[PDB]
């Protein structure tokens, strides 16, 4: 066995056109949730400022 | 009714769009 | 149905060859024979026995107890023979009634108990000596003694352990059908609850464990019988196609598996640990939880319920209770 | 992903409904129908559970509880949050079970072993039917039934045995209880056992089956023999339920008064009264 | 003021709660579980992407090798490689991972799925005293049947079909365990004997009914090296074949009920 | 490929039709359940019933 | 085996036919459910905006 | 390599695509459910209920 | 393909009809039945029943 | 190695990074499941709830 | 034994390429948590100044 | 030896980095969380939360 | 033996270093444990804590 897909494998090519979409998607899920998370804010901001007593 | 609240919307339209598009 | 695993039908006779041990081939004592229904489910076979030191010791012991115990039950009916035999359950050897701490209790309250306690303690310990002795001298590991080990443990701390740590020898189990029974109860109740203790989860837990266990491991090997999987060791330095489907059927279910040989531990150390957990159990309780309720309320995991009928305030914290 | 023993053994069919087109492996499990049917119900019933969990007054693991409905509601449905998600939940567990079961049966079909596996695993679902389902229904409520958590189920446990004054004396109970410490026991002595003889210790050599036997002939006089171990364990473990059963039925139907004064039949008899 | 109270809240029994968890784990993972790794791995693909390394975690995984002295001779080390080199005659449905697979031609006879044996030693299974462990009636002429049970000996054997196979010539006996384990009969048609576990045979007064098998395959149970002795392997040659014909007898066999 | 910009088809060369649909089919089902159940166990979002949640009325 | 059908490949062509109307269903269920969303929010508008007191 | 920078990519020839996407596809629906329902089990921050939240009222 | 435009009847190549409708037949008599039992099990929308719902009166 | 100082990277010819790359992901995981709802059990520090941590007040 | 893959060592290439990606990861990771305890920080200043009180 | 002083290193001839790496994560790991959550189930040493301690004040 | 004086050195001849080494490291950690947490259960000698001692005051 001297190769990459050495003597007859069950075959996985230098496949990094996944790598390619892999990634892709998974920013636009990220992306996707900030954007709807800021639009949540708006409909409850849910943090909160510190109250008057607190420490 | 669905005033500023577009939250459903955005959650489950905006994925709809990309996932029309990433895999065309 | 297939009958072969259920019981046998066709029962075998022969010479049964016997294992020279390391000493004490003299020891063994009695005629063998046979009984043709106990054939039926496992070998007819049933002497001889193993005699030795440690058995003429444990039986010494074990007998002054049990005729303590007996002879102090009868008197509790005044010896008449027919009440006796008629109220033997709910006759008992008792620990003491009064507070004495840990003083060697009088006779008539509690002293009896004790001695009786000391001998059982006694042939329990000779016992062990034989269970293990005995595989020594016949070259196999120790692994039953060690699990009977703990066992024996468990039988400590709630006998004489618990009481010393506490300090009262009233907190001893009393010798009895109905009253050892009581005796649970009653430790319940003074220590606020026993479901909600950790240990008594535990315990339980590996206990039913046990359960699941052999009811899996026994159904296993009769499921694989036909390829001859019942001879067990064999399977184990030379991996037969019995033990394969055994191993596949339990990885295609639950997804993980594990060897002929190596079941074996598990149900071995799940059968240890019942003992173990409950030992602990019994130690850290009247020691350093007084209401193992209250406890686990203070860690919060106790569940609360709404009141059905209307919720009640204790009456002694009234104005102008009595007592 | 397979052992490396595993192929030769991964055929196709023995599947008990609906053939090829669930017959396949997910990594190390199998699917078959059944597999498919059981993780609906896990999926569906534990999520409700957590709902049903989220509208309670806790989240600490041990003190969340879904209780069945008030014993006005008779063997009706009730309102969802007021018993009904527990009448959802028993479903979907029992579904669980029997899913569970069977897809053991198409397992061992494929296998060419017995079906001792599904058929031992049968008792406790029996067990869980009993308390769930048909001691309700003689008592005429779902009420009567226990509740799903860690430890609520226990508090049902305790009250229910403080309702007969004291569970210890009942007769079922007692048989139960004898076979699950033989049970416990024997498991130790069958694990000792054949570990003893594998693992003697230094280079001693693995010792032999006659080595087995003339152990425990020796330590109590009597060798049950290799085989039947098996068979028995399968029998002490069983009945651990199947003589509980009738204790747990009787008590309420059959009986209603406190487990101690039932033995009153031996203690009575007028002869030596 | 309180025993067993570490602070205002935290007390000793809170403490080895943990503990207890602890220790369990520890040993169910870092001991048991390895142990349960002995047969069988590490772990084999026939179709994934350059793995030499099961569930990650775990490539340690495999425990250092034990070596079992065995009683008459000779060394065993767990965890081994043993390759499985007999060509199996099975055809994929897919070439999928977890895909199942159809046997190409007569699966009893090419020996695959429930009809499949292990390649164990060749060797004869021996008693304490280096006697052959399983042997038949004849040799073992010291052994008998229980007195008030029938002997199968004379009795016909009728198969799956309804179909007379054969006639009982004698049953075979483990010596170590005092238990019989084989009805050795002669199968009608052919001058042969074929050896059927005793587990496959509901044994009547007057037949021996065999679930198992057709009448016509009984001519094709593998056939014994030696006349009296059994080796290892041999023994989980005839299992196989009778119980892969609980999947491979008739063609319904197969099929799911409905 | 057929006129197409990306590799994504790929996948089904990897994954298989028949696992990823009968998943999907359990999913789907179980979340749509699960939400339907939800919302019928309140008081607002409850279809099905008289206005149980007595809003500001009693 | 040189090839992903690789000397008679058990029965899967490169089928992005199945890639194909894969999507095309998904989406649709996907925008469907966006319709329906929309038209349940004219019969009971869910989220509510931020009441008197809250913070 | 097709115009890249980093070996990034050689992930996938050692850690499997299956393995990953499928976990993930667990994970994330189990932490989403987590946040879903722990939400809705509070008092502000409930949608689908009728205002439990007593906000400041009494 | 007679006149089509899809291939979307290859799914029945990889699925086998009889089998998937089997399981349909059975699946969708489960969902039935929940619905049914469900309505018939409130005030409003249960049929077989008088308005024992109350309506508003009492 | 590709102008490196350390043998460091040998770490990886010992102890597979498939096995760290998965176990980090669970580790991490739980970790951060401990703090996160931690701190939602208490008083100080927890978002999600009213002020039922009645800083003084009360 | 006379190679680095002495006799197919079983492929696993002299690849310090995952090193190198794993510590540039491993501490972007850390930073981006720096970043982040410190915008916490400004919401909800967590340690606390030691009451009138204490010892 | 590229420049040493003891046999020290010997150790991992006899030991396997692996194993040791592996528990010691564990064991640091576990001591780790049994003072951090101990400290915070005390009054003083306590952050996280308001002053249980009423140190004398109260 | 490398200039020593003594037999003793042969123990790891009998013994085995790896053993040894595992088990003290146990041993050692339990007894430090129980002597921590016994401290941190008294009054006196309990750092972690107010003076709950009330030493005499009080
Ligand atoms: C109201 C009171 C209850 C109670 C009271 C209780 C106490 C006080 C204790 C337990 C304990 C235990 N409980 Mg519990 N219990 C258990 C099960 C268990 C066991 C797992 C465990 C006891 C260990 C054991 O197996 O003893 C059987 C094994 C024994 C006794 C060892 C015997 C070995 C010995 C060598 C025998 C040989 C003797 C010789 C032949 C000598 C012959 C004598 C001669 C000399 C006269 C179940 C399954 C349930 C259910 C289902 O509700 C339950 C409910 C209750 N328990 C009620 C809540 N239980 C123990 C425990 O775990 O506590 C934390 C324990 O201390
Ligand atoms: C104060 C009240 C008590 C009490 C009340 C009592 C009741 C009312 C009953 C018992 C019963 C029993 N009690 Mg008793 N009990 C027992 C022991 C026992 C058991 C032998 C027996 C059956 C347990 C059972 O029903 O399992 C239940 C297990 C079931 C139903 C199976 C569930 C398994 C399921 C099929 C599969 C589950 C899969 C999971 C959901 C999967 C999740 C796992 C993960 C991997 C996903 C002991 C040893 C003691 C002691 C030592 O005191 C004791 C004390 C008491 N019991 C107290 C006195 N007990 C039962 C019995 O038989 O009575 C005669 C019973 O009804
Ligand atoms: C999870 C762990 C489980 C576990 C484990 C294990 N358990 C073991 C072992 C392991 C590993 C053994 O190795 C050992 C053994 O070997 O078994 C094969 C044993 C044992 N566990 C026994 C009983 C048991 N295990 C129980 C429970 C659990 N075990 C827990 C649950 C329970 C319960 C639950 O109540 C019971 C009753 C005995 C069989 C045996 C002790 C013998 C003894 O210690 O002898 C002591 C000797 C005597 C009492 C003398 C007898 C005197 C006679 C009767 C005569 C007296 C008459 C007198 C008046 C006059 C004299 C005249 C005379 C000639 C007539
Ligand atoms: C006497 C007979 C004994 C016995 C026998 C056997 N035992 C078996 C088998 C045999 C033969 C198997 O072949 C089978 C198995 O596969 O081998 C591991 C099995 C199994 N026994 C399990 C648990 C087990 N055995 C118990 C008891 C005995 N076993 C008795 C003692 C107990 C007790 C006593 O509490 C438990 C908890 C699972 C691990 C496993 C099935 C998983 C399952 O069922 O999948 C299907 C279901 C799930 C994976 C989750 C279910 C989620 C449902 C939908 C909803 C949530 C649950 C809800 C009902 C809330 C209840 C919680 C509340 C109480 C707080
Ligand atoms: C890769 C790819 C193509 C992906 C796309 C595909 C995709 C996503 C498809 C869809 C997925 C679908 C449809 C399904 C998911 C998979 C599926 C069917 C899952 C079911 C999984 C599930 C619910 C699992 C939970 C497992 C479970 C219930 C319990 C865990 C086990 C427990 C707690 C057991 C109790 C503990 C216990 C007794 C341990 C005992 C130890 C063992 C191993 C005992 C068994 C055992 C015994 C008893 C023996 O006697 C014995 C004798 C001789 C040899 C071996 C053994 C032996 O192993
Ligand atoms: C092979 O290596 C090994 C050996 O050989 C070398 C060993 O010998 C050994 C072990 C050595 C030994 C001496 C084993 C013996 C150890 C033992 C604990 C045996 C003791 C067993 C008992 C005392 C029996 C238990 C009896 C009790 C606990 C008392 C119970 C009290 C009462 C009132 C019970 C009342 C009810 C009954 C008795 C039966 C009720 C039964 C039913 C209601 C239904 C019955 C169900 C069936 C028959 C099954 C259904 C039928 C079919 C499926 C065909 C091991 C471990 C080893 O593995
Ligand atoms: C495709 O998606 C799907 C799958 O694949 C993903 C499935 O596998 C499945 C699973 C469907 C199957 C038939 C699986 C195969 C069948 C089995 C494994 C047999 C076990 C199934 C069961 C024990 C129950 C399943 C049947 C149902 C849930 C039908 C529901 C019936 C009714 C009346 C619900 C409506 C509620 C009422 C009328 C209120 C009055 C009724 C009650 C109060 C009873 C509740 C109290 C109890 C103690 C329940 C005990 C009774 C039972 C457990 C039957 C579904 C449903 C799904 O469609
Ligand atoms: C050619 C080839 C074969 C085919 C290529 C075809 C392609 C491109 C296939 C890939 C397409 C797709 C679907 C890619 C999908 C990528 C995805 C889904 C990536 C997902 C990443 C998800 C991540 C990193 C999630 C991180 C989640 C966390 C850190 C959660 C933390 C939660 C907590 C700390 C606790 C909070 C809980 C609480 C209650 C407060
Ligand atoms: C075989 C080949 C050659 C021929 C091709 C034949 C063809 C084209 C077959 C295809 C036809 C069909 C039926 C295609 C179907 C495609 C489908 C069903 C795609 C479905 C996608 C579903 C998706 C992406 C679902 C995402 C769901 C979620 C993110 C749910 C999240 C839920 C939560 C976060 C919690 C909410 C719960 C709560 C608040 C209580
Ligand atoms: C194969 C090769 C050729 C291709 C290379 C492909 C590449 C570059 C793969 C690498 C990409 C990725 C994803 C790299 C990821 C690296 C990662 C995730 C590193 C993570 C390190 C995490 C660390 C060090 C975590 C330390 C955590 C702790 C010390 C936690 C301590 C917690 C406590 C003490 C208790 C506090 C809890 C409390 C409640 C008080
Ligand atoms: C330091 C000093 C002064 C003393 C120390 C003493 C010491 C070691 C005390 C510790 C005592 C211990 C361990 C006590 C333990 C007591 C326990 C666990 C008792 C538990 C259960 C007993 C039961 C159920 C017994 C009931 C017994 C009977 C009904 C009668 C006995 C008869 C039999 C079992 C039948 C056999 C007789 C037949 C052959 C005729
Ligand atoms: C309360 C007692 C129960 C103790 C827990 C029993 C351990 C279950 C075994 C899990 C095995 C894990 N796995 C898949 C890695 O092998
Ligand atoms: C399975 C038995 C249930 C009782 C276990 C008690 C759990 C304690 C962990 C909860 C955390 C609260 N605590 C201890 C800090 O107060
Ligand atoms: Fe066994």
């Amino acid at each position: 066995a001297d190769l990459k897909p050495s003597l007859t494998g069950l075959t996985e090519e230098e496949a990094k056109e996944f790598h390619g979409i892999f990634v892709t998607s998974t920013v636009l899920y990220l992306a996707t949730a900030v954007i709807v998370h800021y639009l949540v804010w708006t409909a409850r901001p849910w943090i909160a400022p510190i109250p008057k007593g607190w420490v | 009714s669905d005033w500023n609240l577009w939250v459903p919307l955005g959650i489950l339209g905006i994925p709809t769009i990309w996932i029309a598009l990433t895999y065309r | 149905a297939d009958y072969q695993t259920i019981y046998t039908q066709i029962q075998a006779r022969g010479p049964h060859i016997t294992v020279s041990g390391e000493w004490g081939d003299n020891d063994r004592v009695g005629k063998p024979f046979y009984s043709y229904w106990l054939g039926k489910i496992g070998d007819a076979q049933i002497g001889p026995i193993y005699l030795g030191a440690s058995g003429i010791a444990a039986f010494a012991f074990g007998s002054t107890a049990i005729l303590i115990i007996l002879f102090n039950m009868a008197a509790e009916v005044h010896f008449d023979p027919l009440q006796f035999f008629r109220q033997f359950f709910w006759l008992g050897l008792y620990p003491p009634k009064a507070q004495y701490g840990m003083g060697i209790p009088p006779l008539h309250d509690g002293g009896w108990w004790l001695m009786a306690g000391l001998f059982m303690t006694l042939s329990l310990g000779s016992w062990w000596i034989r269970v293990y002795s005995r595989a020594r001298a016949l070259g196999l590991g120790t692994h039953i003694a060690w699990n009977f080990a703990a066992a024996i443990f468990f039988v400590l701390c709630i006998g004489c352990i618990h009481p010393t740590l506490v300090g009262s020898w009233s907190e001893g189990v009393p010798f009895g059908i109905w009253p050892h029974i009581d005796w649970l109860t009653a430790f319940s109740i003074r220590y606020g609850n026993f479901y909600y203790c950790p240990w008594h989860g535990f315990s339980i837990g590996f206990a039913y464990g046990c359960g699941l266990l052999f009811a899996a491991h026994g159904a296993t090997i009769l499921a694989v019988a036909r390829f001859g999987g019942d001879r067990e060791i064999e399977q184990i330095t030379d991996r037969g196609t019995a033990v394969e489907r055994a191993a596949l059927f339990w990885r295609w279910t639950i997804g993980f598996n594990a060897t002929i040989e190596s079941v074996h531990r598990w149900g071995w150390f799940f059968s240890l640990m019942v003992m173990v957990s409950a030992s602990v159990g019994i130690l850290l309780t009247g020691t350093f939880v007084d209401n193992w309720y209250l406890w686990c309320v203070k860690h919060g995991a106790a569940p609360d319920y709404p009141a059905y009928l209307p919720a009640t305030p204790d009456p002694a914290s009234l104005p102008g209770a009595p007592k | 992903a397979l052992l490396s023993f595993e192929r030769k053994y991964r055929v196709r069919g023995g599947t008990l409904i609906g053939g090829d087109l669930f017959d396949f492996w997910v990594g190390p499990y199998f699917v078959g129908f059944f597999g498919v049917s059981a993780i609906f119900f896990i999926f569906l019933g534990v999520s409700l559970i957590g709902y049903a969990a989220s509208q309670g007054p806790t989240w600490d693991p041990f003190a969340i509880s879904i209780n069945p409905p008030d014993l006005k509601y008779g063997l009706g449905a009730a309102p969802l949050l007021e018993g009904g998600f527990w009448q959802a939940i028993t479903v979907c567990a029992l579904g669980a079970f029997i899913s569970w079961m069977l897809r053991e049966v198409e397992i061992s079909r494929k296998l060419g072993i017995g079906w001792h596996v599904p058929l031992a695993f049968c008792v406790p679902i029996f067990m869980f039917c009993v308390l769930q389902v048909f001691r309700p229904l003689l008592l005429g409520s779902w009420g009567h039934a226990f509740p799903y958590g860690i430890l609520s189920h226990l508090d049902w446990v305790n009250n229910f045995g403080y309702q007969y004054l004291n569970w210890h004396y009942n007769p079922g109970h007692m048989s139960s209880v004898s076979f699950l410490f033989v049970n416990a026991m024997a498991l130790g002595l069958h694990g000792g056992l054949i570990l003893s003889v594998a693992n003697p210790g230094d280079g001693d050599k693995v010792k032999t089956a006659e080595h087995e036997n003339q152990y425990f002939r020796d330590v109590v006089g009597y060798s049950i023999g290799a085989l039947s171990i098996h068979r028995l364990g399968l029998f002490l473990a069983s009945n651990i339920f199947l003589t509980g059963a009738f204790g747990t039925i009787a008590s309420g139907p059959f009986w209603t008064r406190g487990w101690p004064e039932w033995w009153g039949w031996w203690l009575d008899i007028p002869f030596w009264s | 003021m309180y025993h067993g109270a570490l602070a205002q809240h935290l007390d000793i029994a809170q403490l080895v709660w943990y503990a207890q968890w602890l220790v369990i784990w520890t040993v169910v993972l870092l001991y048991l579980r390895r142990e349960d790794r002995r047969e069988g791995y590490p772990l084999v693909e026939p179709l994934g992407l350059v793995k030499l390394a099961p569930e990650d975690g775990q490539v340690y995984e495999l425990p250092y090798p034990k070596t079992f002295v065995l009683p008459h001779g000779g060394t065993v080390t767990v965890p081994r490689r043993r390759p499985e080199t007999r060509e199996l005659k099975l055809a994929q449905t897919d070439g999928f991972e977890g895909a199942p697979l159809q046997p190409t031609g007569n699966p009893l006879v090419d020996a695959v799925g429930p009809a499949s044996y292990a390649e164990r030693a060749e060797v004869v299974d021996a008693t304490v005293d280096g006697k052959a462990k399983i042997v038949p009636l004849r040799v073992a002429t010291d052994f008998s049947i229980a007195e008030g049970d029938v002997d199968p000996r004379g009795l016909p054997v009728v198969a799956a079909d309804g179909v007379e196979a054969g006639t009982v010539t004698d049953l075979w006996v483990d010596r170590s365990e005092h238990y019989f384990r084989y009805l050795e009969l002669s199968v009608a048609g052919s001058a042969r004997t074929a050896l059927i576990p005793l587990g496959f045979c509901d044994v009547k007064k007057d037949k021996i009914v065999v679930t198992s098998i057709l009448s016509e395959q009984f001519a094709n149970v593998p056939r014994l090296q030696s006349r009296d002795q059994i080796t290892l392997r041999e023994e989980d040659k005839v299992s196989a074949y009778y119980a892969g014909g609980l999947l491979y007898a008739t063609p319904e066999r197969a099929e799911s009920l409905l | 490929a057929t006129e197409y910009r990306t590799a994504s088809w790929k996948l089904w060369l990897i994954l298989d039709p028949r696992r990823v649909l009968t998943a999907l089919f359990v999913y789907l089902t179980v979340i749509a359940l699960l939400i339907h159940f939800g919302l019928l166990s309140t008081d607002r979002l409850n279809w099905w019933e008289f206005q149980r949640g007595l809003p500001k009325a009693a």
